[PDB]
């Protein structure tokens, strides 16, 4: 689960690059994760999925609101880096 | 006939306990599959109906286990197929439905309709699993339209026994079908994912006489290590 | 082989009965309690039934402390009215004890089954004495000759000591070597023949019981 | 009884960890 | 042989 | 080399001395472990059968021990006919010990010679012999062959029946003779006939050893042949509530424990109700603890959903939750916790706090004593409260608080 | 105070502190305030209330009673705590012995605590307590009364020695306990026969027994060392007469009894239709074919003995006729006897 969490972290960063820098028109489909029973076994897993949900919501909320050369795009992605690294 | 009575009792125990938690449903299905397998190993004349019902309950168990995976709790970009379980589950249900339809002698229309219903459920599960891993919109729309075409073919072929499948996958599809043509395909995938979990488990009408199609070959007799020599490029 | 094939499993009934009955933890059963049951001058057969029927459930490793009380009270088991179940159960327990302690058990049983006319009547029968002269085991209480559960025990000891005397004589021959092989073979053959002849004389319907 | 207790259920002692225990225990 | 009856079935190798 | 070692321990079995010959025989399983080659295992087993045929009874017993220790390797000999024939040739010996050893060989070889009719006939003939060791070995061989062959079982069922109701057969040999019926799990009518014989047999011989052995073989038949289970469960409950002996009740308890561990889904609500009623009106803690162990095994399965307000199981769990015995308390707490986390009905809201305070009382009783038996109940209670905290989240605060106050 | 916190608890963290103090005292006793708590509870229950508060909050009340019982059991030599606890339990039940209370776990816990404590006393005499048990069996049901009296009789036989046995009274009491299916039947038989039981068990078996017949058969096998050794008339009536447990007793008697007993049995059986012919012929056929006789490998009878055998076989033939196969099966025995 820890290895899967790291893989999901870098997948999240790659998707955050793609959906709001490279091609916001082609990307940002109905990627609404069915967050029902969050059966996270550890506190670390809870923090990682909370960070993932927050970053995905920020990406979806800032999908096409700006031109692809944006200060908000770099700021939200570059603070997603901080949110991912804040949890030890 | 104590064995026939036990088979009926185990099947109705499965049917009448379809309101449990997923773990309890998996436990009940595993218990009944084990009991049906051992009953087939004991009563020879009921072996065919025993493993017929066992394959049906294995299909339902695979569907339940696939619908309770960890991939539904993660988003589409965070989905990863290298730890996937539902993709193999849909393929296994397809194989078991074909095995059920064609290696059993005593099948009829009243069983073929449930077999094809389980095939439709497996196709829907595979559609949602493939929709999880697709980022483009047009291939997802393509096999969503193909799946709706398959559902239309099913309602056209089996229109006679449609009023026997109460609260199932196909009739609850038929209620929402005019919405389903006009819905965006990602919303179609989402409503299918939320509607498989709410679909009611069907019942198998037990055939009077049914046997497995069995085949064993004896003349090759694969227990001799002596090679069968011949000239290269010629025939043996 | 008869002392070895009895360890072969049959149907698992004994392990089942041990598990279902030895867990009663009625720990009153002891060599002291069984000795008090035997040593009652108004002797009661019911209490010794209860104790040895409990003893049959025990393993051979945990039947070791009961060997002395089981052997040394075998003279009372010939006393003209002892029930057949007591004798059969004692024979069963002796056969169980024979699988783990036979070299001691044969000496104790031979010392127990003496006629005991005198105070000891040579209670100092050692293992060396019985290996020197295996026919000592036929000099029993003479009431055993019509007690089949004790004929089973004495025939077991007789066969064992007849087998042991061959090894003892070979060991003594090699030790005192520092022909005699022919004389040893003649002694062994005459010893087995004498044992067979005494056994056949036991089979005779003696004139006390004839009329 | 934690299902994920590392110190507990030490019946499955490894090779490196056993040697590490032997080296850092008696010291 | 003393271990077999005279009327016992013979063993043919 | 494999064949070199085979010759090295093969030269020892013509030594004439019995010691080196038994040396040579009992070295064979190590050779089988080192060199599992079928063409070599075949030759080794054939010469083992030859020295079995010509050797004395102790050598035959050594061959028997080797055969028992090498049961997985004797399926790969493939010269079965002559090997079994040269072993079987000394079933005709006038020695009953040799006949017994050969019957034990046949029972040991029953995995690779099922439906071998002369072996069946030899077992049937030796079951009526007058020598006790031969009859015991025939019982062992019949128990082995009934497990591996149904054609042996159908006739031997009638034979074992007729020699159980035959009163010339002694009681101890009857006791050894009952568990042959355990292997009647081949045909439904065969299992039904075995159950009828066992039903007549329990009431015909009401001895405590007889009822223990007959009930255990009836339940092994019912577990192996699956269409016997509800009537076996109700028979066990009937014998648990009616037979006054503690040993019979103890077998009924451990037997229902076995049947609940194997097939908990086949328990009806009436069976759980009868077991609960048995646990209410018993005066002995040693039997109540076992009954609550069976009910706690049943509580962790889907049998509770088949069982389901405040029922007799809930009242029994509440009563056994506050008990001076720590094991009974642990089992009652386990039942209460399983009922609480099993469903979400309105009735369990009252007994949720009952489970919490029973957990706290078991903690305050099991912590200061340091008994080896107290640590098991402590582990049971702490696992139960872990399950209570995880299954139902809201009440975990009180569980954590009482752990902190107990620490 | 103490009564203040009892009124604080039942009508909640103070209960946990009360529970911890009880746990502390039990820890000190087993290694190196309970009496004050029991005195406060007794003085509070003497004044008429709290019993409905403890009934509704049974999950705070039952652990306290359990801790008090554990303290009572850990120091039984401390006389005064046990007696005060017994009066507390009896008063608590007396306040709870009401028709409408909806009693639950608390009432059952108090009932089992009372059955553990008050039934541990030793009754005065075996004869008087046995007569009391006979009367309690004889009124109608009295299951709680029967349980208390059998516990008292068990304690009396465990502590005291024998008394005026009156075997008719013992037989009547055992028959009553069998007919009411008392769970203490095995204990009562063990205590009775630890300190002529053959006559009692034989008369019980000769008389419905139902599921309790197996215990009596086990005792008859075990207390009687042989099968027919003492009061032989009852044992011949048990074995051969015109019972479901009879073949087990026959199997015992064929292999457990001695040769003089077997010979006397066949003499009195052969030399009136008193005996069952099927059991008689089966017993004779098994006696001829004892495996001890034929191990490793023909009985002479007298004139009237052989006569009595042949009309016994004929009587078996007519009682089977109510075909010739059983006559043919009995022919080898008449051939062997002649």
């Amino acid at each position: 689960r820890n290895v899967e969490l790291q893989q999901q972290s870098c997948l999240l960063i790659s998707h955050a690059i793609e959906a709001l820098i490279l091609d916001p028109e082609s990307a940002s489909f109905q990627e609404y994760g069915s967050t029902g029973t969050a059966h996270a076994d550890s506190e670390y897993e809870r923090r990682m999925m909370s960070v993932y949900n927050h970053v995905l919501e920020e990406v979806e909320s800032l999908n096409r609101k700006y031109t692809p050369v944006s200060y908000m795009h770099t700021a939200c992605l570059c603070n997603a880096i901080i949110a991912l690294l804040k949890v030890p | 006939d104590p064995s026939q009575q036990f088979l009926q009792q185990s099947l109705e125990r499965v049917y009448s306990l379809q309101h449990l938690d997923p773990q309890g449903a998996q436990e009940l299905l595993e218990f009944t599959i084990r009991d049906l397998q051992r009953l087939g190993e004991l009563q020879s004349e009921l072996a065919g109906v025993a493993d017929f019902s066992a394959t049906y309950l294995r299909c339902q168990l695979l569907l339940i286990k696939a619908l309770q995976e960890k991939l539904w709790n993660v988003a589409a970009p965070l989905y990863l197929k290298q730890s996937d379980l539902a993709s193999a589950a849909a393929k296994q249900i397809m194989e078991e439905t074909y095995k059920m339809e064609f290696m059993y002698s005593g099948v009829e229309n009243k069983q073929v309709v449930i077999i094809h219903h389980m095939r439709l459920q497996a196709k829907a599960l595979q559609l949602i699993v493939t929709a999880r891993t697709t980022r483009g919109l047009d291939p997802l729309f393509g096999m969503c339209e193909k799946f709706l075409q398959e559902v239309d073919f099913f309602q056209r072929y089996f229109i006679a026994d449609l009023p026997h499948l109460q609260d199932s996958f196909v009739d609850k599809l038929l209620d929402l079908m005019p919405r389903l043509m006009t819905s965006k395909p990602a919303e179609v995938v989402k409503i299918l994912q939320t509607m498989l979990r709410q679909s009611a488990f069907l019942h198998l009408p037990l055939p009077e006489q049914i046997h497995k199609a069995s085949a064993t070959i004896i003349e090759p007799a694969g227990e001799s290590d002596n090679p069968l020599r011949f000239t290269s490029g010629l025939v043996v | 082989v008869d002392d070895w094939i009895c360890e072969e499993e049959i149907t698992g009934t004994d392990a089942l009965l041990r598990r279902m009955l030895l867990t009663n933890n009625a720990k009153n059963h002891s060599p002291k309690q069984l000795q008090e049951a035997f040593s009652a001058v108004p002797v009661n057969n019911t209490q010794v039934m209860q104790i040895i029927e409990h003893l049959t459930l025990l393993s051979a490793s945990e039947l070791i402390p009961y060997a002395e009380v089981l052997t040394s009270n075998m003279s009372q088991l010939l006393n003209s009215g002892v029930p057949r179940r007591i004798l059969q159960t004692v024979n069963k327990l002796w056969m169980v004890l024979n699988t783990v302690m036979p070299r001691r058990l044969w000496v104790m049983t031979v010392n127990a089954l003496q006629p005991s006319i005198k105070f000891v009547r040579q209670q100092k029968y050692t293992q060396n004495d019985l290996m020197i002269d295996p026919l000592i085991v036929l000099r029993c209480d003479q009431r055993v000759h019509r007690c089949p559960p004790l004929m089973d025990i004495t025939l077991h000891m007789l066969n064992g000591y007849l087998l042991a005397s061959k090894a003892y004589l070979s060991a003594h021959l090699k030790e005192t070597e520092q022909t005699r092989e022919e004389l040893k073979n003649a002694l062994l053959a005459a010893q087995d023949s004498a044992a067979v002849q005494i056994l056949l004389e036991i089979c005779l319907p003696t004139e006390e019981e004839k009329a | 009884x934690x299902x994920x207790x590392w110190x507990x259920x030490x019946x499955x002692x490894x090779x490196x960890x056993x040697x590490x225990x032997x080296x850092x225990x008696x010291x | 042989s003393p271990s077999y009856s005279p009327t016992s079935p013979s063993y043919s190798p | 080399d494999a064949n070199s070692a085979l010759m090295e321990l093969d030269k020892g079995l013509r030594s004439g001395k019995l010691g080196e010959q038994c040396e040579a025989v009992v070295r064979f399983p190590r050779l089988f472990q080192k060199y599992p080659f079928p063409i070599l295992i075949n030759s080794a087993f054939l010469k083992l059968a030859d020295v079995f045929r010509v050797g004395n009874n102790f050598l035959r017993l050594c061959v028997l021990k080797v055969t028992q220790q090498s049961e997985k390797h004797l399926e790969k000999i493939l010269n079965v006919d002559e090997f079994v024939k040269r072993i079987f040739s000394v079933i005709h010996s006038n020695d009953p010990v040799a006949r017994a050893i050969t019957l034990r060989m046949l029972g040991s070889l029953a995995s690779i010679i099922p439906e071998r009719k002369n072996a069946h006939h030899s077992i049937r003939q030796s079951l009526d012999s007058h020598d006790n060791v031969e009859v015991e070995a025939a019982v062992f061989a019949a128990a082995n062959f009934s497990a591996q062959s149904k054609d042996f079982a159908v006739g031997i069922c009638n034979k074992i029946s007729e020699m159980i109701q035959g009163l010339a057969t002694p009681v101890d040999l009857k006791l050894k003779l009952i568990p042959i019926l355990q292997h009647m799990h081949h045909d439904a009518i065969l299992a039904s006939s075995a159950r009828q014989l066992l039903q007549q047999l329990v009431t015909s011989y009401p001895s405590t050893k007889m009822v223990i052995v007959s009930l255990h073989t009836f339940t092994l038949l019912a577990a192996s042949s699956l269409v016997d289970t509800p009537k076996q469960i109700q028979l066990l409950l009937q014998y648990l509530k009616n037979d006054p002996r503690k040993a019979v009740k103890r077998l009924a308890i451990q037997d229902l424990k076995l049947l609940a561990n194997k097939t908990p889904h086949t328990w009806s609500r009436e069976n759980i109700q009868a077991l609960c009623e048995c646990a209410l009106q018993t005066p002995y803690d040693s039997l109540k603890l076992g009954m609550l162990s069976v009910l706690s095994t049943l509580s962790g399965t889907i049998a509770i959903k088949h069982y389901f307000r405040s029922s007799d199981l809930v009242k029994l769990a509440q009563e056994c939750c506050y008990h001076n015995n720590r094991g009974i308390a642990a089992h009652g707490v386990r039942v209460l916790t399983n009922i609480t986390v099993s469903c979400q009905e309105k009735d369990l809201l009252a007994l949720e706090q009952d489970a919490v305070f029973g957990l706290e009382s078991l903690l305050v009783l099991c912590s200061q004593d340091d008994s080896p038996g107290a640590q098991a109940t402590l582990k049971i209670a702490l696992n139960c409260m872990v399950k209570l905290a995880k299954g139902r989240p809201h009440l975990s605060q009180s569980v954590v608080e009482t752990l902190l106050t107990q620490l | 105070d103490l009564a203040g916190m009892f009124l604080q608890i039942f009508p909640r963290p103070v209960a946990l502190a009360l529970q911890q103090a009880l746990g502390q005292e039990l820890a000190r006793v087993v290694q190196g305030i309970t009496v004050r708590v029991l005195q406060a509870l007794a003085t509070l229950l003497s004044s008429p209330a709290l019993v409905m508060s403890m009934h509704r909050s049974h999950f705070l009340a039952c652990p306290l009673l359990r801790q008090l019982c554990q303290y009572q059991r850990c120091v039984p030599q401390d006389t005064g705590f046990s007696s005060l606890f017994l009066k507390v339990l009896l008063q608590m039940l007396q306040w709870l012995d009401s028709p409408g209370v909806e009693g639950g776990p608390l009432r059952a816990q108090l009932r089992m605590l009372a059955s553990q404590a008050s039934a541990g006393r030793r009754l005065s005499d075996v004869r008087g307590g046995l007569l009391r048990l006979a009367e309690a069996l004889a009124f109608r049901q009295d299951l709680e009364v029967v349980s208390s009296t059998v516990r008292a009789v068990i304690a009396t036989l465990r502590s005291g020695e024998q008394c005026s046995v009156e075997p008719d009274l013992i037989s009547k009491v055992l028959q009553g306990l069998i007919e009411v299916r008392s769970p203490h039947l095995e204990e009562l038989l063990t205590a009775f026969f630890s300190a002529k039981p053959v006559v009692v068990v034989s008369s019980l078996l000769l008389q419905r027994l139902g599921p309790s017949s197996g215990l009596l058969v086990d005792w008859l096998e075990m207390l009687d060392p042989e099968v027919v050794s003492s009061c032989p008339d009852l044992q011949l009536r048990l074995l051969f007469s015109r019972p479901s447990f009879r073949p087990y007793l026959l199997t015992l008697f064929t292999h457990q009894s001695s040769w003089p007993t077997l010979h006397q049995c066949i003499r009195v059986l052969l030399g009136e239709q008193r005996f069952d012919p099927s059991a008689s012929l089966d017993f004779l056929w098994a006696c001829i074919h004892v495996p001890r006789i034929w191990q490793g490998r023909v009985l002479r009878v007298q004139g009237p003995e052989l006569i009595s055998l042949v009309e016994l076989i004929l009587a078996e033939a007519e009682t089977r006729s109510q075909a010739c196969s059983l006559i043919q099966a009995r022919l080898p025995l008449l051939l062997s006897c002649c």
